[PDB]
DNA sequence: GGAGCGGATCTCGCA
DNA sequence: GCTGCGAGATCCGCTCC
DNA sequence: GGAGCGGATCTCGCA
DNA sequence: GCTGCGAGATCCGCTCC
């Protein structure tokens, strides 16, 4: 648990992984994989522009 | 999306010319940096690709180097199903098409980390191929390495010795039932249901117990 | 049988394989894949049933080397002396429980003899003597002394003497050491035995020569009769014809082929 | 099921042990040259070289009954009984290979020169020769035998495949959504069979719009 | 359970090798390494996904050849010239391509560097550098490397481009040569690679 | 149809087309080798009309 | 968040605060210029707080 | 039908008729060239047949 | 609230208090809380 | 009632 | 004588503690 | 069982 | 201190005669 948040941290890092694959990997939560990609500042730089949209008057 | 089937494209990123190879089923990608685009090259490149791993079929466009006489004659000599889609339709190979965003996408992430483009290349094949297990928990290389396993012709001729038995069946239109066809040999009986090859159509058909009988066995 | 002989001799034209290969891969006659190989100009510009000899000594006691260059079967047997008699002896008990076709070996005191020669000659396996200078053979041969030596130490102890340990050797190798899905070289040698017998139901009625003539078939027309051309093997309804023009095996059905007295 | 049996004769004032097999016919000659254990030992571990036994019944022995012998027999693992046989099969078969042994070897004496030679050519004559059946060795049985039980054995492979697979349909000229996962059925050339659970009904796709993904946990 | 006593008793009684007990046991391969070292007499004295490096010259062409031991899997490519930069490329793409778990290799100026070393403890694959001692790998390389120029003689006459005639060499010695029970040097490796799967599936 | 040599019958071969009833025996085609053979009625298995 | 400049799209800039969230778009404070401006939802790459 | 040159479509061609329906796209004979087309559902009129 | 787990866990080693109060004055997900205090060998062995 | 969580849904850009 | 595609965000409705 | 029919669903191109 | 949109084709599932 939180002896193998290190691990993945680090190895996220190296290979820049999803979250998904952090959390099936190593069992930490989707919630702390989440929250390890979401902190990456070259995943932030590189992500894709939000997609919402709304209506007319 | 065949199960060796392979799509395979060229790219361009910043001076830089890209050949990617797609599997349709698994979805392993496979990508190397080409000098150019002259059919020599193409035709290593493809040579190399096959004896990495054994394909069955491949799909790609029109174009000076994959569609020519010289490459023509080695896909014979390998034995690859090639297939040429509708020129002025890129949609065709809709596979690739999207491979290339999401290769671009996180070759972005790596360039920095590695001086040499080539190891990025090798990166990004680490972090999509092996690193990705998405889904139920399973890369695609997994699921690559499981289907040619699988794939083995001898498992399947281990065993000659075999039940054989033949069955009566008839058409149904509208609700209206027809008349029954000749006898056909049983492809596989399950429970409720059963599957019939029409010679005629040269097509599969499953058909209910209400509408299937059983000739007697031969005494 | 018949239909893939053309598909074997390609494959073997593009890619330069080896007659156990095209035996295990298109499931041909070995006798068919080893006539493809032979007759292949590339390859005449490795294979069952087929052994090497030496010779070596442990703790001065005189022990024989079996090496089979397919299988990677091992035998030992302890022997008294190296005369031409005990040598005999050996070499004839080692086709009691085996049936091979080749062997090779180098030159020796009790090799050649006047009643060496004749006694195999009775036997009538083919056997070849030479220097073997090819450097393959000679790093082959080093490795299989040392692994057979290398075993003979680690049960020294418990077993009370030294031809007690020959059969630890084999027991060692020949049972235990494994490759692909579990098999052990006896397994192998086994299991190349069925193959191998499958032919001998084939060439019982096919040991008398025929000519015969053959059709070529165009498109639904029968053309014309040609020949004579010599009958290769034999099939459920199919016989294989070699072509004096296209030089090309082909495959016709029994329905196109008559019999022409001898 | 892979029975052995020992017996001893004499002749000329020498020692012959013959190894015999009861469901196949194995049969094997050597000479004993003095009643040692350790010739036996040495002997039965030559034979468990180049063979495989499973199964060992024997009388009695002035060198079988023996820690030692015991102790190394537990050692190969092997399993082996005491007491006479009481079964007339086994002593009706164990006679007629002795004296069809003795019937050749005494027949085959001008032929050769030697003794160890004689012997195994004796032997070479014995395996060989006899042919039972379809013309079958004692050895070629053996090896069918072996055969049978290794592709049995090995037979549950191609069974325990059970892969799981994807499937899509048509609708209003477009295609569906992938759905599953699910478990194959019977899978052919052109199209596999698959149960749909949306209907619980049987449904034929080709395999052009399936994907193969092996079984979950 | 049973398996892991079964093996210690009969590496006890022969002491076989760690593959060995692997494929007929179906034991963890953890297991069989420390039943290997727990040996006295092995220790003062063939694993899967073990790797061997080396380089051969062809009349002036550089190539790299990468062996695997288990299986008879063979990997070669051409190299401008022995540089740390360039075997560093192509040990990523190796392991880009395979999934490997060790190496072994002789010593040398590009194998041995801080540069390199690094890159693999990147990666994370144990390195060996040093004099065999196991009188196997030598001989198999050996093999390896009169087979691969044997193949590369026959054949390079049929194709133009030099590294079309390595490609099929690969594929000669690779997919269509068949041994064993008719099986080729490259499904072994996938059915290793299979079992292994399966193993750490069930396993963790 | 099943063949019989010297005494000794065979297998059923499968079901085969009819070609044409005779008193005795029926004429049958062969697959394998695309023979016309004849078979006696008692080595002859009829396959019921469906019902 | 990006400003258009001639149907191009600007680099990057960042990060700020959302002053205003809105469906249809939001609206920023810019730094150089120490004006308000509005953009769209296709050009804004929404992100947890730095700390 | 039309087709496509250069990426620019050109001008409608027809009525003919659909020699084989595929979901993909279809195959249609031309009487200019006496040849045979395969063209895209996205170049494509569906029209009831004339009278 | 990644950044802070180790020294969380460092004052837990201090103090050893229990999981609600490093939850509520840290920002800690109660789960994380709840397995470090599980992982307390000391505070695992009163309860 | 708090809690996380599996999955349906959205746009956009490869050519 | 054939073909659109999915990665990366965001909530609802769910059930379990 | 034939029959038409209301409505969910699809893409593409305005700028 | 705000925003995507619908016309024109095609079948399913329906119920009614
Ligand atoms: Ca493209
Ligand atoms: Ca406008
Ligand atoms: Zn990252
Ligand atoms: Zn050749
Ligand atoms: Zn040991
Ligand atoms: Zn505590």
């Amino acid at each position: 648990w939180i002896e193998n948040i290190p691990l993945a941290e680090e190895e996220h890092n190296k290979w820049h992984q999803d979250a998904v694959s952090l959390h099936l990997e190593f069992g930490i939560p989707r919630t702390a994989a989440e929250d390890i990609v979401q902190q990456c500042d070259v995943c932030q730089e590189n992500k894709m522009p939000s997609t919402l949209r709304g209506s007319n008057k | 999306r065949g199960i060796d089937h392979w799509q395979v494209d060229y790219t361009h990123y910043e001076d830089k010319i890209i050949l990617v190879w797609v599997e349709t089923n698994s979805g392993l990608i496979y990508a190397e940096r080409v000098k150019g685009e002259t059919g020599q090259e193409f035709r290593v490149q493809t040579m190399k690709w096959y004896a990495m791993f054994a394909p069955k079929s491949l799909q790609s466009d029109n174009g000076p180097a994959f569609v020519a006489e010289s490459t023509q004659l080695l896909m014979k000599y390998l034995g690859i199903e090639h297939t040429t889609g509708i020129p002025w339709n890129p949609q065709s190979q809709a596979l690739v098409e999207r491979t290339h965003q999401t290769l671009k996408n996180t070759l972005e992430k790596l360039i920095p980390m590695f001086n040499a483009f080539e190891s990025a290349l090798a990166g990004t094949l680490i972090t999509l191929n092996i690193k990705r297990k998405g889904g139920l928990g399973t890369s695609p290389m997994d699921i690559f390495i499981f289907n040619k396993e699988q794939q083995r012709i001898q498992q399947q001729s281990k065993s000659k010795q075999e039940k054989i038995r033949f069955c009566y069946y008839r058409t149904r239109k509208r609700g209206h039932p027809g008349e029954w066809q000749g006898p056909t040999q049983v492809l596989w009986g399950g429970d409720g249901a059963i599957v019939v090859k029409d010679r005629g159509t040269d097509r599969y058909l499953v058909i209910a117990n209400k509408d299937v009988k059983f000739i007697p066995p031969p005494k | 049988w018949i239909e893939n002989i053309p598909l074997a001799e390609e494959e073997h034209n593009k890619w330069h394989q080896d007659a156990v290969s095209l035996h295990l891969e298109f499931g041909i006659p070995r006798t068919a894949a080893e006539d493809i190989v032979q007759q292949c100009d590339v390859c005449q510009e490795r294979g069952i049933d087929h052994w090497q000899v030496d010779y070596t000594h442990y703790e001065d006691k005189i022990i024989l080397v079996w090496v089979e260059t397919n299988s990677g079967l091992i035998y030992a047997e302890r022997v008294k002396g190296e005369t031409g008699q005990e040598f005999r002896v050996q070499t004839m008990k080692w086709y009691a429980m085996f049936a091979p076709k080749s062997l090779q070996s180098d030159n020796g005191p009790a090799f050649v003899a006047e009643s060496t020669q004749l006694l195999m000659k009775y036997l009538g396996i083919e056997h070849t003597t030479g220097i073997p200078w090819n450097p393959q053979s000679q790093a082959l041969v080093e490795r299989t002394h040392q692994t057979l030596k290398n075993t003979l130490e680690k049960l020294i102890p418990m077993f009370n003497a030294f031809e007690s340990a020959l059969a630890g050797t084999l027991i060692t190798l020949n049972i235990k050491r494994k490759g692909g899905l579990g098999t052990s070289p006896m397994d192998i040698f086994i299991f190349n035995k069925e193959q191998q017998r499958i032919q001998q139901q084939s060439k019982s009625k096919q040991e008398k020569i025929r000519f015969c003539y053959y059709r070529t078939r165009k498109r639904g027309h029968p053309g014309e009769w040609q020949g004579p051309t010599q009958v290769l093997w034999g099939g459920d309804g199919a016989i294989v014809v070699k072509d004096r023009g296209t030089d090309r095996y082909l495959v016709i059905a029994n329905k196109d082929v008559k019999f022409i007295p001898p």
